[PDB]
């Protein structure tokens, strides 16, 4: 938003095999990035 | 200011649309100001931006 890139992170101890967790959990703002880049797409690293 | 003319201060002359606040653009691609699409390095309605 207007060049501010925000990181939201949470570590949740789970015991599941294939199903998405059934519950609720808040999400704190970890770090805001003031880099201000122009972004269109994204890929992950495996 | 330099007596011979300080040409180091560059600025854009052509752009596609109004930009957004606190946003910067670096690409200096030739603008296709004409109706027909343009390519190459120069041409009519193909000015250095």
């Amino acid at each position: 938003i207007d060049g501010y890139f925000k990181i939201y992170s949470k570590h949740t101890p789970i015991n599941l095999v294939r199903g998405l967790p059934q519950g609720f959990s808040a999400l704190e703002p970890l770090v805001d990035l003031p880099i201000g880049i122009n972004i269109t797409r994204f890929q992950t690293l495996l | 200011s330099k007596v011979g003319g300080n040409h180091n201060y560059l600025y854009r002359l052509f752009r596609k649309s109004n930009l957004k606040p606190f946003e910067r653009d670096i690409s200096t691609e030739i603008y296709q100001a004409g109706s027909t699409p343009c390519n190459g390095v120069k041409g009519f309605n193909c000015y250095f931006p």
